[PDB]
């Protein structure tokens, strides 16, 4: 409120999505928390648009659009790629592609993404967890 | 400059002149260069000479020097009877093209 | 060579420039026009990078590396790579020897 800056604008939307995915995952409500990953996109965007250089807002963006309960995978491998293009050395981004197309039964493809990944650093846990 | 008419080839006979003197300048490094040009020089040669001094006047050789290394060659030269003991009459003029 | 000599002596006993008016000027202009282009492409090179001695063992250096599997097209640098960078002596072989 008292000082208007991108990075408070992003952390708010990832506390939202916090919330919402602690909300989900105790099983006490479903379809009452659309509200909340609503201004948790909401937040995320404003950050996204405030600063668009940043790989961080990206990927966060990316990771919150493809949540269960709302599924845009589109706008998700759009965020990935523009977070890869904003800063090369990147494993974060590539890991979480080879996630998404992991899950959706692309075995080779998203082999060659975690391949990527662990290449730009050897020592990263989710890529060599993907691998296995 | 406006080449359209007698001067269309002028930037070509250029590059012509240049090279076909390179190639007799090639030519020329392949005359002394061989054995049998090293044989012909002695004694009883004539050759067409060469430099600023003197300008294709013809000599005939007097003698080879013992020193091959240095080939400095004590040769008969032509040249035109000095007309002139000054130097200051002496200027630089038109730079002779290469003519056919 | 000599050939060509011949021909090219053939070709400027024929050329229209050596019957313009304006022959000498343009021509010398010409030569000292090309004599500076010459000499500037060279000065250009001798800054430029083909000047480096060892720059085609630096490409195949490069070329070797990416026939094993250390090197991605465009030069980034791969798994394999990666482990030997941080390797005391015998890189290529003792990587090798580790992945086989």
């Amino acid at each position: 409120k008292l000082m208007s800056t991108s990075n408070t604008w992003c952390d708010l939307g990832i506390n939202y999505y916090r919330q919402a995915q602690h909300l989900a995952e105790t099983g006490s409500n479903m379809n009452d928390l659309k509200e909340l990953l609503e201004k948790s996109l909401h937040c995320l965007k404003k950050a996204v648009r405030l600063d668009s250089n940043n790989h961080l807002y990206w990927n966060a963006l990316g990771v919150v659009a493809c949540y269960s309960g709302i599924g845009n995978y589109a706008l998700a491998q759009h965020c990935f790629i523009k977070s890869i293009q904003s800063e090369q050395i990147n494993a974060v981004a590539w890991t979480n592609l080879g996630v998404l197309y992991l899950t959706n039964e692309n075995i080779e493809q998203a082999h060659e993404a975690f391949k990527m990944a662990q290449s730009l650093d050897p020592s990263y846990l989710m890529c060599w967890i993907g691998q296995a | 400059p406006d080449m359209t008419g007698q001067l269309v080839d002028l930037p070509e006979y250029y590059s012509w002149g240049e090279e076909l003197t390179e190639t007799q300048h090639m030519i020329q490094r392949r005359i002394m260069e061989s054995v049998n040009g090293l044989k012909s020089l002695s004694a009883g040669r004539v050759v067409v000479v060469k430099n600023q001094e003197h300008h294709n006047a013809l000599g005939v050789i007097l003698q080879v020097s013992s020193n091959s290394t240095s080939r400095v060659f004590t040769t008969l030269v032509l040249c035109d009877k000095p007309l002139s003991q000054d130097p200051q009459d002496r200027g630089p003029a038109t730079a002779e093209v290469p003519y056919p | 060579g000599g050939l060509r000599a011949r021909k090219l002596e053939e070709l400027i006993q024929g050329a229209q420039c050596v019957h313009s008016p304006r022959f000498p000027a343009q021509y010398l202009k010409l030569r000292e026009r090309m004599q500076i282009q010459k000499e500037m492409e060279r000065l250009r090179f001798l800054l430029s990078d083909q000047s480096l001695l060892l720059l085609p063992e630096y490409h195949q250096r490069v070329e070797v590396l990416r026939t094993l599997g250390y090197v991605d097209e465009a030069g980034t640098v791969k798994l394999a790579g990666r482990v030997a960078c941080a390797m005391s002596s015998h890189e290529l072989l003792l990587t090798e020897l580790m992945f086989d």
